[PDB]
């Protein structure tokens, strides 16, 4: 009865941090414990309802194998929200996430919603990067932040529920 | 090299856009998809768009072919 609205989202980060498996765990609320790596850029989508309004959520899954990277400005182009996910236990990939926003900012400027996800909370014993320097980050790139598990669902609900919730 | 980027660029823009539209109509007609003619609707548009996507990584691959030469 609302009125329906699309909005394509563009999934960044280092290779195997969990940005299929955080769409994978949204999608059929399922893990996968053997990794596939993303080969160029993948498609899904799913609805969602709010208050009034209706959302497709359009979801551009892209590789982050380096073959692929000269690919990913035009998936950036394409999509008003970017979720830039690092992995809780690798400190290079959380300080490779100031180079994916500065390229989501060179393809949008300000005309982007951006969401930094600090996914694999499930590694506790691992962790290489605190809930706080996260937050602190995210805050000094004005963007959004989230931390999530995909092995155990934590906050992944809530990740794409925050982001439809920030949608015009 | 450029010039050949330019062509590729313009022939995906096109394929997003169809991809992203086709979605955009599946996900309408099943706000509502309370009859059996319309479910065999969105089992085609549902086709449509996986035949879509599936040219869209075709192109993919084609682009990265085409990149790998010498200009
Ligand atoms: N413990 C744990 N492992 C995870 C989690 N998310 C992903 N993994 C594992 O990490 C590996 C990489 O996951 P992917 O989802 O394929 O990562 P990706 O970012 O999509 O990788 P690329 O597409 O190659 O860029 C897989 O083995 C996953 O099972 C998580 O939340 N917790
Ligand atoms: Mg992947």
């Amino acid at each position: 009865g609302n009125p329906l609205r699309k909005f394509k989202l563009v999934f960044l980060g280092e290779q195997s941090v969990g940005k299929t498996s955080l769409i994978t765990r949204f999608m059929y609320d399922s893990f996968d414990n053997t990794y596939q790596a993303t080969i160029g850029i993948d498609f899904l989508s799913k609805t969602m309802y709010l208050e009034d309004r209706t959302v497709r959520l359009q979801l551009w899954d892209t590789a982050g194998l380096e073959r692929f990277r000269s690919l990913i400005p035009s998936y950036i182009r394409d999509s008003t929200v970017a979720v830039v996910v690092y992995d809780i236990t690798n400190l290079n990939s959380f300080q490779q996430t100031s180079k994916w926003i500065d390229d989501v900012r060179t393809e949008r400027g300000s005309d982007v919603i951006i969401m930094l996800v600090g996914n694999k909370t499930d590694l506790a014993d691992k962790r290489q990067i605190t809930i706080e320097e996260g937050e602190q980050r995210a805050k000094e790139l004005s963007v959004m932040f989230i931390e999530t598990s995909a092995k155990t669902g934590y906050n992944v609900k809530q990740l794409f529920r925050r982001v439809a919730s920030a949608l015009p | 090299r450029k010039h050949l980027e330019e062509v590729l660029e313009m022939k995906q823009e096109a394929l997003l856009a169809a991809i992203s539209e086709k979605d955009a109509n599946i996900a309408l007609l099943e706000l509502s998809s309370s009859k059996k003619k319309t479910q065999e609707e969105v089992a085609a548009l549902k086709r449509e768009k996986d035949r879509l996507v599936q040219q869209l990584k075709q192109q993919t691959q084609n682009r990265m072919k085409l990149m790998a030469d010498n200009y």
